[PDB]
RNA sequence: ACUGAACUCCUCACACCCAAUUGGACCAAUCUAUCACCCUAUAGAAGAACUAAUGUUAGUAUAAGUAACAUGAAAACAUUCU
């Protein structure tokens, strides 16, 4: 099938411009109490998750570093300790990972 | 129609579903926090709470060694999953698993998750938090309450 | 401006204490009204022919079977009232209608997620907001004070009953499984066509008549079995043993009325008239009333002598 | 083209409009518009039916007048048609001669 | 077209007629050259008529500028503000004679179409219609069917 | 005259904000800086007595202005609209913190001041009306309370249900209008000046000059109405969202007149609270 | 091409008399040859028109389509250079007046189909537009009450005229 | 009795409603000769006038933001797994 007559521009107006097409607002975003960056009610701050997933990644990069090699994951627990901080009654006996930077305010 | 079906379909066909959901379970195995497609989180959460259950079974289990096989691609975790996680939750009976939304993928704007198992060595997650309790609302509310008890 | 729920500035500690006081006060209105007879009750007329009383909405719990005494099987459908009160009354005039009109509500829901203007009609009611509101047709014979209480004891075995409830929503389904047509064959040569409707129309009117069946969604419309036998009534968990299927899925909200099959027009004598009042206590119905030719659980193996 | 043809048809319609008019008052009056147009020309008062309409419209009083007049002379025409004969003309009913 | 131009209502600048005659022509310059075939009309007419045009309508002011032009031009001004412009190029006197005639005949107001060859603003001197004329009144004032 | 009254104090009022205004001339610049978690380091070069903290706000976005409440300057609570004075810290505080205490009892007095206006203004002409005080009742209590002391042809009249839905809207339409809560710090005696013909007001201005080092006293307008206030207040009535006139109680101490205390409760926008709990706050209220 | 929207922001007005209203700011700013189509452009545009500048942001930074991106880069510099050059006092003190997609300079390209036939591809490109205006966004225009109705309805009924008549 | 055409009358003006074909009066723009000099005149010429040839070239639409197309998973992006 092929169209009989071409459609004209008030017709594809009204089409294109219907409300069913247009963008819907969205009420649901706030503002991070954290660090104030805009974030949806639902949805995890970015800002605040990019922070987490990078010292993650500082982490788990020294989890690799210590491991040195693949299938040598630990049978025992893990703590990340951060300069000037020394493991605790809880903490021996697990695998300490060390960190060269001061404990992250947010992290506990 | 779709009634009552409670498994998405994805990748491949079954088999291949049922791989992918090993493949984020033992990755989520491996580093305790795993950011993967909403959908694909949801469906393995179940998987990785099974496999918390079956290592609360015990080593000795053959059944529960099996499954641990079977579900966990790198054989170096199934001495963690029996001797790291199931320990950790030997006093808890569920919620091993916090699933939370995430941006979504900055590539194809895919609805993401984190599924992290609890008590983790990793960073806490930026978790929602309830209002205080001392906002206007939760004043009032209790104020409420003491009313009632006093009540009562 | 940003929509709201009511957990969203609630608390943890709060949280709770609203669930509990709000479940509580839930259910000291539904005991508030166990006793419709002593509450300055409507006036009680006797039956008469050409009346018509109120019915219910039950929920359709599942599918059993029943055996009668003629050693023969029928299923029976489960249909649980479940918080079934009268809420609006509107007369004759005020309606306009040729009867008056009677608002029964069903399986009360949270008053979290219902309209403002639904909670204070109900909180004015005194009663927890129900999840179905049916209207029934009545005489004025029948008409009964809103709030009031309605038991699956309102009907009673032996009687015939007429179910109305959303069938099961089938989605957009195509012709061959909405409207049962043949399709084509599956082999000699058929290209892409295997279940599409066929001709839709003829060829002079040029145009497809209004009405044609064509694929749609099907299902989730509102639809009435008509003349179910009441085999039994649990008056201990309010529940109606009804003959055959009804439509809805498991768990729906089904609204039932005495038949209006003409063979059933005038079996109302005996049934209780304006509804059951269990505050009346003239005799404490067994926990299981029984139509004659059922094989009650307990009953000695049925012989054929 | 729709433009030029439309002189006719305004014409026409303004004719058509007049005579509806004309109709209107005449009813309000009692009267048809046949009989007002036939007795006014008989009582050879040469109002259009343009003038008609205003007057209708703008002149109420002058319009019954008018329309009196119209059936005065209707009323002379029945009595001449039923006493037909040599009776004496009506007074409305007798013609100014030019020459 | 009536429907594709702007029409206006007959009337006049300010009740011409009523207590004297204005002449709503007050300026007419004439563009015209002293070379140029265009503007050979307009040279006699100058020449000729323009003088007569003048003291036959004193209330005008009419300016003749001869400067290069290859299209002499008339500009009429009247009273009301309007300004018409029209061309002469190529004009014999006599037509150049009824164009400045019609000119000053002419009012300010817009050449376009007018809606009615009428205009009163006394329409009825009787009243004008209205739906209880010709409707007989009542005793009382009592509508149909009232009871009392 | 209750017009004449409220124009002479509305005329005392803004020629108090004129030569306030005019005590300091020119542009000084005091730099404030935002001590707070977000948006850290930020310093906001302000025009002296002239910026407020809500225009620190706006300068830092929008969000800021519908949310911050209350401006902590150099550690003490401040009106969003009142102008700052010195170079300091600032900090904003909104109802979602997680001790608003402040904000709390800044919305709680303003609330308590548009019930006063209310009250005041709901009455007809031949009953006298007097605002003797707005107690600083904690939020626990579950109703912000005015007290008033009505004319004494109505020392037996007590308001119906329907005279308190005409209450709630006033109030309500108070909140539409959605007026700014101007404040000032102004001498006791202009304040004096401004309330010379209320005993009340008259004794509570003392006290608070008694209170505070020099004879200084907070001084707020709604619209058209002067007030004595016990501390800062929100940006604008819009702030409320629910509003309730819940009840009055005559006090025991009835032989020297009649203080009549009118309770109600109050929610914000960002605070909104579903119909039902909202019911059982009216309930609690007008105990 | 035409860049009339850059001259814009170079329009220089005379000094305002003391007893003026204050004219409001205004920033034109454009981002030029973006690789998105107009017509999908167009539904940000419209999304964020008549919004305040940190509506329009937020909105923005969470709506998914590609060109959300681009446009809230364009709204971030027109902010910035409303602050330091056109002496906007506050960055929240802005909203978005005028914001429209123009068809870019597109480049053709060739599809190949089945049979040695072909199709003419566009890369396309857009151009994007914003005026940025100083002051609270405008309200919206609320919706004509009953009220309002009913009076226009008894005014074109009273401006009825005796038509082709006297 | 009345309504009713572009028929006829009325006021003014009139060359101003048949295909093929035929006669005639004008004429846009261009160049040349003389003029003219904010757009022209008298003549001589001619690649001298485009709502239409599935016309040619180029631009942009419509179909349409449609049909179609693409990147196995996690992660330290070492690496491992399917
Ligand atoms: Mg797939
Ligand atoms: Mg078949
Ligand atoms: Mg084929
Ligand atoms: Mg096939
Ligand atoms: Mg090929
Ligand atoms: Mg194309
Ligand atoms: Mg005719
Ligand atoms: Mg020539
Ligand atoms: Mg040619
Ligand atoms: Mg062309
Ligand atoms: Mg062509
Ligand atoms: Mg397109
Ligand atoms: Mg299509
Ligand atoms: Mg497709
Ligand atoms: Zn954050």
């Amino acid at each position: 099938a092929a169209p009989k007559n071409r459609r004209t521009i008030e017709v594809n107006r009204c089409r294109r411009r219907n409300p069913q097409k247009l963008i819907k607002v969205k009420n649901n975003i706030d503002v991070c109490p954290e660090c104030g960056h805009l974030k949806q009610k639902h949805v995890l701050c970015a800002y605040c998750y990019e922070k987490v997933c990078k010292e993650t990644a500082e982490i788990r990069r020294q989890i690799g570093k210590q491991e040195g090699g693949p299938f040598k994951a630990p049978t025992i627990e893990t703590v990340v300790l951060y300069t000037g901080e020394t493991p605790s009654e809880q903490d021996q006996g697990k695998r300490i990972i060390e960190r060269d930077r001061k404990r992250p305010s947010w992290f506990t | 129609i779709s009634h009552g079906r409670v498994f998405r379909r994805m990748g491949l066909g079954p088999e291949s579903r049922i791989h992918l959901l090993r493949n984020l379970l033992t990755g989520l195995v491996r580093h305790e926090r795993i950011e993967a497609p909403w959908a694909r989180v949801d469906e393995m959460r179940g998987y990785a709470e099974k496999l918390i259950d079956y290592g609360k079974l015990g080593d000795t289990n053959e059944r529960a060694m099996r499954m641990a096989d079977f579900w966990l691609t790198e054989k170096d975790l199934i001495p963690k999953l029996f001797q790291v996680l199931a320990p950790r939750y030997k006093d808890q009976t569920g919620g091993y698993t916090r699933m939370l939304q995430i941006p979504n993928r900055s590539l194809d704007r895919a609805k993401m998750a984190v599924i992290e198992y609890k008590g983790n060595c990793l960073p806490p997650l930026p978790l929602p938090r309830r209002d205080s309790h001392l906002t206007l609302l939760n004043q009032l509310l209790q104020g409420l309450r003491q009313d009632l008890r006093q009540s009562q | 401006k940003s929509g709201t729920w009511w957990d969203e500035h609630l608390s943890e500690e709060n949280v709770p204490f609203i669930k509990q006081l709000v479940s509580d006060e839930d259910k000291a209105q539904l005991a508030s009204k166990l006793c419709p007879l002593k509450d300055e009750p409507w006036p009680i007329h006797p039956w008469e022919p050409g009346s018509f009383r109120v019915g219910l909405i039950a929920l359709k719990l599942g599918m059993m079977p029943l055996w009668t005494k003629d050693g023969q099987k029928h299923v029976v459908t489960l249909l649980q009232v479940q918080d079934c009160h009268v809420l609006k009354y509107t007369s004759k005039e005020n309606c306009n209608g040729k009867m008056a009109t009677l608002s029964v509500g069903g399986k009360t829901v949270s008053r979290f997620r219902k309209a403002t203007s639904i909670l204070e009609f109900y909180r004015e009611l005194g009663l927890p907001p129900k999840q179905t509101v049916k209207i029934f047709n009545i005489t004025d014979n029948a008409a009964i004070k809103p709030g009031t209480p309605l038991y699956a004891a309102h009907f009673r075995p032996g009687q015939y009953v007429d179910v109305t409830a959303k069938t099961i929503g089938k989605g957009f389904q195509g012709v061959m499984k909405r409207w049962g047509f043949k399709g084509q064959p599956a082999t000699h040569g058929q290209t892409k066509t295997h279940r599409r409707p066929g001709a839709v129309a003829t060829g002079d009117i040029g145009r497809v008549w209004p009405g044609t069946k064509m694929p749609g969604k099907m299902g989730n419309i509102y639809r009435t079995e008509y003349g179910l036998k009441v085999w039994r009534i649990n008056t201990k968990h309010n529940i109606i043993y009804v003959n055959g299927s009804v439509p809805g899925h498991k768990n729906c909200l089904v609204k039932v009325k005495d038949s209006k099959l003409p063979a059933y027009k005038d079996l109302g004598k005996n049934l209780p008239f304006p509804t059951y009042f269990p505050d009346g206590d003239e005799e404490e119905l067994p926990e299981d009333l029984y139509d004659e030719n059922v094989c009650q659980p307990g009953a000695p193996s049925i012989t054929f002598a | 083209v729709k433009c030029t043809k439309a002189r006719y048809l305004k014409k026409k319609n303004m004719r058509t409009l007049w005579i509806n008019r004309i109709t209107a008052a005449s009813q309000e009056h009692g009267l048809k518009y046949p009989a007002l147009i036939g007795n006014l020309v008989k009582c050879q008062v040469e109002l259009n039916r343009k003038v008609l309409a205003d007057l209708a419209i703008y002149e109420p009083k002058t319009f019954k007048s008018l329309a009196a007049l119209a059936s005065r002379r209707r009323h002379e025409g029945f009595a001449a048609a039923l006493g037909d004969g040599k009776e004496p003309e009506g007074i409305f009913s007798r013609v100014v001669q030019y020459h | 077209t009536a429907r594709g131009t702007p029409s206006r209502f007959l009337a006049s600048v300010l009740h011409n007629g009523l207590g004297r005659y204005v002449q709503q022509l007050q300026r007419l310059s004439f563009s015209v050259s002293r070379d140029g075939a265009s503007s050979r009309g307009a040279r006699e007419f100058v020449e000729r008529e323009v003088i007569d045009f003048a003291r036959r309508n004193p209330g005008v002011v009419i300016y003749v500028n001869s400067r290069p032009c290859c299209v002499p031009r008339v500009v009429a001004e009247y009273l009301n503000g309007a300004v018409r412009e029209e061309s002469i190029h190529c004009k014999s006197v006599e037509e150049i004679s009824t164009l400045v005639q019609k000119l000053a005949d002419q009012s300010g107001l817009d050449v376009i179409r007018i809606r009615k060859p009428f205009h009163t603003d006394n329409p009825s001197i009787q009243g004008q219609w209205h739906p209880f004329t010709n409707k007989p009144t009542t005793f009382r004032g009592l509508r149909p069917r009232e009871v009392q | 005259s209750p017009t004449e009254l409220t124009e002479m104090r509305n005329d005392l009022f803004n020629k108090e904000k004129a030569r306030q205004l005019s005590l300091t001339p020119r542009t000084e610049k005091i730099e404030v800086k935002h001590v707070g978690k977000t948006d850290p380091g930020t310093v906001f070069v302000m025009n002296k007595n002239i910026s407020t903290p809500y225009s620190c706000a706006m300068h830092l976005s929008e969000w800021y202005c519908r949310k911050s409440i209350l401006a902590l300057v150099d550690g003490q609570p401040w009106d969003m609209y009142k102008p700052l004075t010195k170079s300091c810290e600032i900090k904003f505080l909104t109802f979602k913190d997680c001790d608003p205490g402040e904000v709390n009892k800044a919305y709680w007095r303003s609330c308590a001041m548009m019930m006063g206006c209310v009250i005041e203004r709901a009455f007809k002409d031949e009953y006298m009306v007097n605002l003797v005080r707005a107690p600083e009742v904690p939020v626990i209590s579950g109703a912000f309370c005015y007290d008033v002391v009505l004319d004494s042809k109505l020392d037996e009249w007590m308001p119906t249900k329907e005279n308190l839905r005409s209450f709630t809207k006033d109030a309500h339409a108070l909140i539409y209008k959605d007026l700014p809560f101007e404040t000032l710090e102004v001498e006791a005696k202009v304040a004096l000046e401004i309330f010379q013909h209320s005993k009340y007001k008259v004794d509570f201005i003392e006290e608070k000059a008694s209170q505070n080092p020099e004879r200084i006293v907070k001084l707020h307008r709604i619209g058209d109405f002067i007030d004595v206030s016990e501390g800062p207040l929100i940006p604008r009535t819009s702030i409320c969202f629910q509003y309730e006139v819940s009840a009055v109680h005559n006090l025991q101490p009835t032989q020297p007149s009649l203080i009549r205390r009118f309770q109600g409760v109050s929610l914000p926008v960002h605070l909104r609270a579903h119909f039902t709990i909202w019911d059982k706050l009216l309930e609690r209220s007008r105990k | 091409i035409s860049r009339k929207w850059e001259k814009k922001n170079k329009i220089v007005y005379p000094p305002q008399l003391p007893g003026e209203p204050r004219r409001p700011a205004e920033i034109y700013h454009c981002r030029r040859q973006i690789k998105y189509s107009k017509d999908k452009m167009w539904y940000l545009a419209k999304l964020i028109r008549g919004m305040s500048i940190d509506q329009a942001l937020a909105q923005l930074e969470f709506n998914d389509k590609k060109g959300a991106k681009i446009i809230k880069e364009v709204l971030l510099e027109a902010q910035d250079m409303a602050v330091r050059d056109h002496n906007v006092e506050f960055r929240s003190n802005l909203y978005i007046a005028e914001s429209t997609s123009g068809r870019g300079q597109c480049l053709k390209r060739i599809r190949y189909h089945g049979r040695g036939r072909f199709g003419i591809m566009e890369k396309v490109y857009c151009h994007y537009f914003v005026k940025l205006v100083e002051g609270p966004p405008p309200p919206p225009e609320p919706p004509k009450t009953a009220v309002a109705h009913a009076k226009e309805y008894i005014q074109q009924l009273r401006s009825r005229t005796i038509v082709h008549t006297l």
